């Protein structure tokens, strides 16, 4: 629900969507692309669990 | 040597929050550091969207977040609330806007356009 | 401290491949993490300069 904000201070929420967005960005992949495939990703993740 | 020579990126290493810097002081038979970090106060909750349609063209936040007060849309930092004016330097294009879930319809501000008429 | 409330950048350190998020889980005596990781999958030759 919060991503890492729980863990640096108050937790702040943001849909998880977002939050992968974030990570994607992380990896230094450009958050576009995970909004334009999210439901595969989802499924990968879900696969994957 | 991550804490005091350098700003670590590690959670909870050199203190917890966003760490800024350390300071070290000696003790006998140990040591002691000082741990500085940035930790945000005060929140306020906003209606986000992952992106936004101007022109049948989806659009991103280059760096930050589109947030929403009661009426208007801005882009913001990622820790730190300053609203600002939706245009094409804050944000990159990709595609069309049919694709994305969750994007809301909003004019995307042009830059060129005021001094263009000048 | 790293792989859950935050996003890593060691390599190797929160599973193999670019860390996304951690999830852990408690095991009687010791604990489990289930390492989210992006990995690139399919490649393609291009020329560059």
């Amino acid at each position: 629900t919060s991503g890492w904000t729980f863990g640096a201070g108050a937790a702040l929420q943001i849909p998880f969507a977002m939050q992968m967005a974030y990570r994607f960005n992380g990896i230094g992949v450009t958050q576009n692309v995970l909004y334009e495939n999210q439901k595969l990703i989802a499924n990968q993740f879900n696969s994957a669990i | 040597s991550e804490c005091v020579l350098g700003q670590s990126k590690r959670v909870d290493f050199c203190g917890k929050g966003y760490h800024l810097m350390s300071f070290p002081q000696s003790a006998p038979h140990g040591v002691v550091f000082l741990h500085v970090t940035y930790v945000p106060a005060q929140e306020k909750n906003f209606t986000t969207a992952p992106a936004i349609c101007h022109d049948g063209k989806a659009h991103f936040p280059r760096e930050g977040v589109f947030v929403s007060n009661g009426t208007h849309w801005f882009v913001t930092q990622r820790n730190f609330y300053e609203p600002q004016i939706i245009t094409t330097d804050n944000t990159f294009v990709s595609g069309n806007c049919d694709v994305v879930i969750g994007i809301v319809n909003n004019t995307v501000y042009d830059p060129l356009q005021p001094e263009l008429d000048s």
